[PDB]
DNA sequence: ATTTTTATGTATCAGCTGATACATAAAAAT
DNA sequence: ATTTTTATGTATCAGCTGATACATAAAAAT
């Protein structure tokens, strides 16, 4: 229904491409939009001036993002790098044409808040994975989530529909890189996962998340 | 082990299949919420419910299926029930 | 304090008392109800079968939380645990009676994206907490959060208003109470920080923070 | 070195005084600044960009130095300085 | 006020994991 | 198809910090 009544906010509103890689916002932009992604992946993340890449969240289809705007308004500015993970399709309405959107239709202030609702909890989900001390228990509970969000049925097992570095991984889970591939190789020969094609698959999940009870 | 991918709540897992050809249908981390699927030619609606509520539908299906079928069918809920449950 | 002022007019409404330590809803409940913390601290937590607590969010007055019951309603069970941190005061309103009254009154319906947004927001910068390799920048990161939130105006430092057992803080940043105990107390030595009567007051906050732009 | 507590934003610190129209930023990392006026009925919260709050310093700056005193010109470069 | 339950300070050592570097494969650019 | 950038596999280390125990102080209970 999000991806019904953003299509609703103009007469027809338009929808943006954007390309792998390519970034959507910028740290110090002016946020002066809400934004649905419809279509792939959005990576936000936490960017020092060493350098070093903080994944706050990895969002999936029929994400609302760009919450800071409904609160600060045009004015504040961004402090999140908003990029394209994959290649994503996506609804952009100025915040100002969806305030007086939402009192001009109540019904779609309703559908709105569930979709926060919605982030709210994806985003402490995320609290829990990294809550673990166990590096192992903490990548699995990572894995296990991209299995919910980008997984797609697979024989063995279900297969996260994205392509995944070593890094962009690391940088998800508080972690180095060299640790990531350190521990994806343990997992390898355990046997609980599988890597073809640069693409991730996780073996009978259900079995992985009982253990986390 | 049979999915269907949720909008909101990504991919569920399926529990069992009800004579009604309604199905119970579980979120894949933690069992955290369960909906009942009907599919209507355009329908494949969600149906929110909850543990204490999915677990007693289960439990007919569970009777049912052994004085009626092979203890295998019944045998195969009966390890989905013991593990979702108990 | 407009969510204040419009959770009021839910004949009026009475406000709910908890006192400390007494939970406001378990795991497995019904979540049938939108909360508004008043004043007071809530944490919320998730809880193993092994009996450990994860600490997802610790909330602040003015803040929404049972964000649940917004999606599925009262036919979903509840798998956090809310408990009242401190002595709180806070609202309780049946999602049912609050979707009608956020179509009647629209300007109630932006007040409540507004909350939300936040909560998505210090959630995320949980994230950015936990997301740190070093258990040193985490802590302090953390305390930051609580300065922004309960702390009050002390002449050496800001003391954050509340009372933490080195457990609760173990909870809340992945770690164990016994690190915690250690590195407390190299943040008394390097004199950062002061405590008194389970009061924690940093000096110069605004310096500490500094290292995160 | 004075904190005010915008209630969705939590506490704030203060950066600058205009002349008394004062402007507050965010504790952990100034990530927003607020424009806050003490009028009697009420403080009034106003949110502002990083490259704008820039400016509204800046001028302040000046104006300390040319008409004031010196400690003063001082002390608000240090925060100034150190904010950006 | 006395006791006894909980919270904090301290001691220990073992091992994971960050830091660093390289090999090699895979991918992207040219 | 050539080169050269990015990703993955493997090697090495040092130092936290988790795990366990104890001491002591603080708080709660009696
Ligand atoms: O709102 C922002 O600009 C940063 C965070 C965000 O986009 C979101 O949480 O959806
Ligand atoms: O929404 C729930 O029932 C659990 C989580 C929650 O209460 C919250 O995000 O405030």
């Amino acid at each position: 229904s999000l991806l019904t009544m953003f299509r609703e906010l103009g007469l027809p509103l338009q929808i943006e491409q954007f390309e792998r890689g390519k970034t959507i916002f910028f740290p110090g932009d002016p946020a002066e939009r809400v934004y649905l992604l419809v279509k792939g992946a959005v990576k936000l993340s936490r960017v020092y001036e060493s350098g070093e890449e903080i994944t706050v969240a990895l969002l999936r289809e029929n994400s609302v993002f760009g919450v800071l705007s409904l609160l600060t308004g045009q004015r504040s500015d961004r402090f999140y790098h908003a990029v394209a993970f994959t290649p994503v399709q996506l609804f952009s309405v100025p915040i100002e044409f969806m305030q007086k959107a939402l009192i001009e239709r109540p019904e779609l202030a309703n559908v709105m808040l569930q979709g926060l609702s919605s982030r709210i909890l994806q985003t402490e989900m995320m609290i829990e994975t990294l809550a673990h001390r166990d590096m192992g228990s903490r990548l699995v509970s990572f894995l296990l989530i991209l299995c919910r969000d980008f997984g797609i049925p697979s024989p063995d097992g279900i297969t996260i529909d994205l392509k995944l570095s070593h890094q962009a991984i690391a940088e998800a889970i508080g972690s180095t890189r060299v640790t990531v591939t350190r521990l994806l190789g343990d997992l390898r020969e355990s046997k609980l996962i599988a890597i073809h094609k640069k693409r991730i698959t996780v073996f009978n999940p259900v079995a992985l998340s009982q253990q986390f009870s | 082990e049979n999915y269907l991918n949720h909008p909101t709540f990504g991919l569920l897992y399926q529990i069992c299949s009800f004579g009604d050809s309604k199905e119970l249908f579980a979120t894949l981390y933690a069992q955290r919420l369960f909906f009942l699927v009907a599919f209507d030619a355009r329908g494949t609606r969600f149906e929110p419910i909850g543990r204490n509520e999915a677990r007693m539908l289960v439990d007919n299906r569970l009777r049912q299926l052994r004085r009626d079928a092979s203890l295998q069918e019944y045998n195969q809920l009966q390890q989905v029930f013991k593990q979702t449950f108990l």
